[PDB]
C-alpha cells in the first residue's frame, strides 16, 4: 500500500483519488492519502472551491517512484513531485501516518470498479499519450486539446491520442470505398488493431484512459476519442469475438460510474443509439444495452 | 456549405463546378409476380451532371447490367453515381476540373466526399434549390439515348443548345430549369407547347426547338402558365 504525501493544502480544494473525492478546507492539516492500493495507475485530481475553472490532475504509479503533492503560489496549482531520496520520503510518510493527517484511499473488499476501469490502462502509454518525459506522472486538465482537435494549438500541451477519421484517406482503400466506408473492419482491425496499436490490450487501455480523463476532467477531446474509439467497432463487422466480450464489459462499468447528472454532457446520444440499435454489433453489448435502457433510456 | 437562393450568382462565375443529380441512376418498374408476389425489373439509367455556366451536360448512361447480382441496389447507386463522378473528374485536364460540385440530394454527400478524398480542394456541397433535374428523362433525344443503349456509355451534350450566343448563362439556367419544371409537372402539356407548331423544328444537333427571341417568350409564358394551372389543379386553388 502506497502513499502520496502533501507538504500542505493552503487553498480550499475539492480532492479527487480515481473515483473517491475529498473537501479540504484553506489551511486544513491534510497531509495526503495512504493505502493506495499497488498495481493500477491512479488519478489524483483538483477542483479549487474559489474557481471551479480548470479541473487538473495526475495520472501515476506508485511502483515507478515516491511521489508528493505540493502548492505552488506562483503557478497557482497543486503539482506533483518525485522525491528521490528514498530514506527522507520514508521518513515524511512515518510522521504524517503516526500523527493520522492523511485520509485512507477507501476501497471496499468486494469493490473491483477501479480494476474494471483501468485493465488494460498502463502508465506507459499514458506518458506516450501525455508527453513530458521528465516526469514518471503525467499531467491533464479540463482544458488540454487532442492532436485532432489542433488539426481542426500548442503541440507540447496536447493529447496525442491515435487519430480515428472516416472519411480519411486511412480509413478508405482506393477501390473498396463503399465497403469500407460502410464496414469498419479494414481499418479496425489492419490498420488500428495490426497496424497502429499492436492487439487489442493498447486499443482499449487508450478507449479507458479517454474515458477517465472526460469524466474526471470534462476534457471535451478526451470524450470525442473515447466515442470514436467505441464507434469504430460497433461499426465493423468482423470483429474478435473475444474484443466484443470484452468492450460489453469495458462499456458497462464506465456508463455504471458515470455520475448520472453529467450523462447529458458526457453521453452522445447519436453515437449510442446508433452503436445499441443500428450497427453491425447492435446485439453484441447485452450488459451495456441492458444498464444504458435502464439508466439513461432519456438518451435513447 | 449549402447552395441558396442567397449565392445565386456563384451558379454563373468563372469557378468551374458541376450539379450532379442522381434521381434517374437507378429506376424500375413494380410488377406482379406469376404467383402473386411484387418484384421490380430495373431499366436504363443516367447520371445527369451538368455545368450550369457552359450548358456542357455529362449524361452517364447506367445500363441494366451494373445491378446484376447486387443488394441494396437505392444505396449502391449512390456509390455508383459517387464512383462515376469521380471517375470523370480523373478523366478530364487539371484545367478543367470542378472547384465544387454540387449534388441535389444531401444522400449523396457522403458517397461523393468518400470517393474524392484524392481531391481535397474539390468542394462537395449540398443545395437549397428544388431542381428539376429528375425530368432530363422527359427530353426526347436523352430519353432516346438512355434506352437504347446496350452497355455503360458516356455521351456529352450542351443542354442549352446555341442559346449562349444571344443571352446569358443565368438566363438560360433559369429557361431550362421553368422548361423541366413544366415536364415535371405536366409532361403531356409541356411537350404539345414545345411541339405545337410544325413550323419549328428541333436541329439534328439540338435538344430543343429553334425558337427566335419572341417565340421563346411566348413558350415562356405558357410554361408558367401551365405550371400556375397544375398548381390549380393540385390544390383546388
Amino acid at each position: 500500500m502506497n502513499t502520496v504525501p502533501f507538504t500542505s493544502a493552503p487553498i480550499e480544494v475539492t480532492i479527487g483519488i480515481d473515483q473517491y473525492s475529498f473537501n479540504v478546507k484553506e489551511n486544513q492539516p491534510f497531509h495526503g492519502i495512504k493505502d493506495i492500493p499497488i498495481g493500477h495507475v491512479h488519478v489524483i485530481h483538483f477542483q479549487h472551491a474559489d474557481n471551479s475553472s480548470m479541473r487538473y490532475g495526475y495520472w501515476f504509479d506508485c511502483r515507478m517512484g515516491n511521489f508528493y503533492i505540493q502548492y505552488d503560489p506562483k503557478d497557482g496549482l497543486y503539482k506533483m513531485m518525485e522525491e528521490r531520496d528514498g530514506a527522507k520520503f520514508e521518513n515524511i510518510v512515518h510522521n504524517f501516518k503516526e500523527r493520522q493527517m492523511m485520509v485512507s484511499y477507501p476501497k471496499i473488499d468486494e469493490d473491483d470498479t477501479w480494476y474494471n476501469l483501468t485493465e488494460f490502462v498502463q502508465m506507459d502509454k499514458i506518458r506516450k499519450i501525455v508527453r513530458k518525459d521528465e516526469n514518471q506522472f503525467s499531467y491533464v486538465d479540463s482544458s488540454m486539446t487532442t492532436v485532432q482537435e489542433n488539426e481542426l494549438s500548442d503541440p507540447a500541451h496536447s493529447l496525442n491520442y491515435t487519430v480515428i477519421n472516416f472519411k480519411s484517406r486511412e480509413a478508405i482503400r482506393p477501390g473498396h470505398e463503399m465497403e469500407d466506408f460502410l464496414d469498419k473492419s479494414y481499418y479496425l482491425n489492419t490498420v488500428m488493431l495490426q497496424g497502429i496499436f499492436k492487439n487489442s490490450s493498447n486499443y482499449f487501455g487508450e478507449l479507458q484512459f479517454a474515458f477517465l480523463n472526460a469524466m474526471f476532467f470534462g476534457n471535451y477531446g478526451s470524450s470525442l476519442q473515447w466515442h470514436a474509439m467505441i464507434e469504430l467497432i460497433c461499426s465493423s463487422a468482423t470483429v474478435p469475438k473475444h474484443m466484443l466480450d470484452k468492450l460489453d464489459e469495458i462499456l458497462y462499468y464506465q456508463i455504471k460510474t458515470l455520475p448520472e447528472q453529467y450523462s447529458d454532457i458526457l453521453l452522445n446520444e447519436r453515437v449510442w443509439n446508433i452503436c445499441l440499435y443500428s450497427s453491425f454489433q447492435k446485439n453484441s453489448l447485452h450488459n451495456t444495452e441492458k444498464i444504458m435502457e435502464n439508466k439513461y433510456p432519456e438518451l435513447l | 456549405g449549402a447552395m441558396n437562393s442567397s449565392n445565386y450568382a456563384e451558379l454563373f462565375n468563372n469557378d468551374i463546378k458541376l450539379f450532379v443529380d442522381d434521381t434517374n441512376v437507378y429506376r424500375v418498374t413494380v410488377h406482379k409476380t406469376f404467383e402473386g408476389n411484387v418484384a421490380t425489373k430495373a431499366i436504363n439509367g443516367c447520371i445527369f451532371t451538368l455545368n450550369p455556366k457552359t450548358g456542357h451536360l455529362f449524361l452517364k448512361i447506367i445500363h441494366t447490367s451494373v445491378w446484376a447480382g447486387q443488394k441494396r441496389l437505392s444505396q449502391l447507386a449512390k456509390w455508383k453515381t459517387a464512383e462515376e463522378v469521380s471517375a470523370l473528374v480523373r478523366s478530364l485536364p487539371k484545367e478543367e476540373q470542378p472547384k465544387q460540385i454540387i449534388v441535389t440530394r444531401k444522400a449523396m454527400l457522403d458517397p461523393l466526399e468518400v470517393h474524392m478524398l484524392d481531391f481535397p480542394n474539390i468542394a462537395i456541397r449540398p443545395t437549397e434549390l428544388r431542381l428539376p433535374f429528375s425530368a432530363a428523362m422527359s427530353i426526347d433525344k436523352l430519353s432516346d439515348v438512355v434506352m437504347k443503349a446496350t452497355e455503360p456509355q458516356m455521351v456529352l451534350f450542351n443542354i442549352y443548345d446555341d442559346w449562349l450566343d444571344r443571352i446569358s448563362s443565368y438566363t438560360a439556367f433559369s429557361r431550362l430549369t421553368l422548361l423541366l419544371r413544366a415536364l415535371k409537372t405536366n409532361e403531356e402539356s409541356a411537350k404539345m407547347i414545345l411541339l405545337s407548331d410544325p413550323t419549328i423544328t428541333i436541329k439534328s444537333y439540338h435538344l430543343w426547338p429553334s425558337f427566335t427571341d419572341e417565340q421563346w417568350i411566348t413558350i415562356e409564358s405558357q410554361m408558367r402558365d401551365l405550371i400556375l394551372t397544375e398548381y390549380g389543379r393540385k390544390y383546388n386553388v
